[PDB]
RNA sequence: UUAAUUGGAUUCAACGCCGGGAACCUCACCGGGGGCGACGGCAGGAUGAAGGCCAGGCUGAAGGUCUUGCCGGACGCGCCGAG
């Protein structure tokens, strides 16, 4: 009777916006929502040699990509379920909904 | 058939089974998380993919 | 040049010396190996008499 | 146990044997001679006094005197 | 002074199935035989058996340097490619279990000349 | 077939309906030249209009279609010339038999000339 | 030294460097065997171009080529430009 929502994005602000919208939707109705739980961040790190040739001192680049995640639990109520189903997420945010 | 004297064998492992999707080079291919790019090509397209040099 | 002969044809009767492939229709002609029916395209190991 | 002897599955009789002293030495010599008779690669390497098990020879395995230019 | 491989004569080795023979070879040859022969080795074996039957009175030349010597191949002469030429190999009974390429060296023996300029620190 | 084979005379209407009715059918039909190719077509009945020109010597590869005419319907006419036979339907070469199968809007004249040949000599 | 032992780099700032831990591939080297000329035009071509094959020789193995005859229908490196 509860729904679990998973959010992931490379931009922290958009994630916060979506989470706040869900929180407000839950607030505007009588329904208990477990707060947005922050899960560990994904870091993708790649180290590469700089020069195209092999002459000279060896120097390296360290490129990094970060992926932030959130978790929300809410009880399945159709009055609030439709509202969150109609929210529009930005293109850089991934959302997944499942019933437990 | 004369066209059979130009086709390559379908290898599944070895240095000849992987080519850069941007320049076609064999050798130093970055295979991390499904990327298929040379170390040369990755440096000049990394910002477009969202990578940054934080430290 | 021209290779269309060895089929016994007379004034009014046409009949072929080389049979056609049973997998295919008539008109297709086998070779004259004599040991077996070369069949031209499919081949048969029958030891033709 | 049969896997603890120093010559299992003998080349002539096919049994599992253990050898010591002179018999061991002449068995090893016979093995090397058999390799040399058929002109196998390892036999030639044994004859020339060169490494047998695929080592590199450009840098190490040097035993001699320096040659002047 | 007769030849025996594991207590068996050459004639006894002749009348053995391929699976039975593999139990006498070392581990590497047993694994290679257990995985089957490559098509090239199949053609070479067909030629060898044909020669044994009394046909194919021609030299036998091959590229298959990784073919394992079998007891039924004893008595023939095979020309194994070494990179640029085919060298003749006379198969002896004591060659059972070895690869053909072991008898066709690919490099020429080295005879050193005088060291050149730059061979030592003082010669540069 | 060949001029040195007296089958009958040279009616004008045969040429009119065998030559001047294929150009209007070339663009709305299929063409299969060659004696060897058409031989399988006529033997299996694939061809629909067999226009046999008299240009093939000797009577070696031509002595197949007349002996087989009585075996099938084989609606066939004769052509006086070969140089423009390919031009009427085909390519700029010397053609011997241009078989057109299911042509468009070339039915009445072809049927009339076929009936004329049927009542002329077969 | 070798048939070849492919090549670049020589003070710091060349020498576990070219992300170079190469069995095949990578490959650029050596021995051998095959394939490739859009588009314009020249010889030629349905009375059939260009192309493909059952078996058996040559061959390391090969319709690659040859022997043996079966295939299919519109282009054509045997020639000159060009690519
Ligand atoms: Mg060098
Ligand atoms: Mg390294
Ligand atoms: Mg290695
Ligand atoms: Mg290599
Ligand atoms: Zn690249």
């Amino acid at each position: 009777q509860k729904a679990r929502i998973k959010l992931a994005s490379t931009n922290v602000r958009s994630l916060e916006e979506v989470a706040n919208q869900i929180k407000q939707i839950a607030e505007r109705t009588g329904v208990r929502m477990s707060g947005p739980i922050p899960l560990p961040t994904k870091r993708i790190r790649i180290v590469t040699r700089k020069s195209p040739d092999g002459e000279g001192s060896a120097t390296f680049d360290r490129w990094e990509l970060r992926i932030h995640k959130r978790l929300i639990d809410i009880e399945a109520d159709e009055r609030a379920m439709r509202q969150i189903m109609r929210i529009r997420v930005p293109e850089d945010v991934t959302i997944e909904i499942e019933l437990i | 058939a004369k066209a059979d004297y130009n086709k390559r064998k379908p290898r599944k492992f070895g240095k000849g089974a992987r080519r850069c999707i941007r320049c076609g080079q064999y050798g130093p291919i970055i295979r991390i998380h499904g990327l298929m790019l040379c170390r040369h090509c990755f440096r000049e397209v990394a910002p477009k993919l969202g990578f940054r040099k934080y430290e | 040049g021209q290779k269309w002969k060895l089929y016994i044809v007379k004034d009014g009767k046409v009949i072929r010396k080389n049979k056609f492939c049973p997998r295919c229709g008539p008109g297709v002609f086998m070779a004259d190996h004599g040991d077996r029916w070369a069949c031209g395209r499919c081949g048969y190991t029958e030891w033709k008499k | 146990p049969r896997w603890a002897v120093n010559r299992p599955k003998d080349y002539e009789t096919g049994r599992d044997l253990h050898l010591i002293t002179a018999k061991l030495d002449m068995a090893i010599r016979e093995d090397i001679m058999r390799l040399r008779r058929i002109r196998a690669y390892r036999g030639i390497r044994h004859e020339l006094g060169l490494p047998v098990r695929g080592q590199r020879t450009r840098s190490n395995f040097r035993r001699g005197q320096t040659v002047g230019v | 002074k007769e030849f025996r491989y594991r207590g068996y004569t050459l004639e006894q080795l002749m009348n053995m199935s391929l699976e039975e023979l593999a139990k006498l070879l070392p581990a590497r040859q047993r694994r290679s035989l257990k995985r089957g022969l490559t098509p090239e080795q199949k053609k070479l074996l067909r030629k060898i058996r044909l020669a044994k039957k009394g046909k194919y009175n021609k030299p036998i030349r091959t590229h298959c340097r990784d073919m394992i010597v079998l007891p039924e191949m004893v008595g023939l002469t095979i020309y194994v490619h070494n990179g640029k030429e085919f060298v003749p190999v006379e198969i002896k009974p004591e060659m059972i279990g070895h690869y053909l390429g072991e008898f066709a060296p690919t490099r020429k023996r080295v005879q050193h000349g005088a060291p050149g300029i730059g061979a030592t620190r003082s010669s540069m | 077939a060949k001029p040195s084979y007296v089958k009958f005379e040279v009616p004008k209407e045969l040429a009119e309906k065998a030559l001047q009715a294929v150009e209007i059918a070339r663009d709305t039909g299929k063409i299969r030249k060659g004696t060897n190719e058409t031989t399988k077509a006529v033997e299996r009945g694939q061809a629909k209009l067999v226009i046999i020109a008299e240009d093939v010597d000797p009577e070696e590869i031509v002595a197949h279609l007349p002996p087989l005419c009585e075996e099938k319907e084989i609606p066939y006419i004769y052509v006086p010339s070969k140089k423009e036979l390919g031009a009427a339907a085909g390519i700029e070469v010397a053609a011997a038999s241009v078989a057109i199968i299911e042509p468009g809007k070339a039915r009445d004249l072809v049927e009339e000339i076929a009936m004329k040949v049927r009542e002329l000599m077969k």
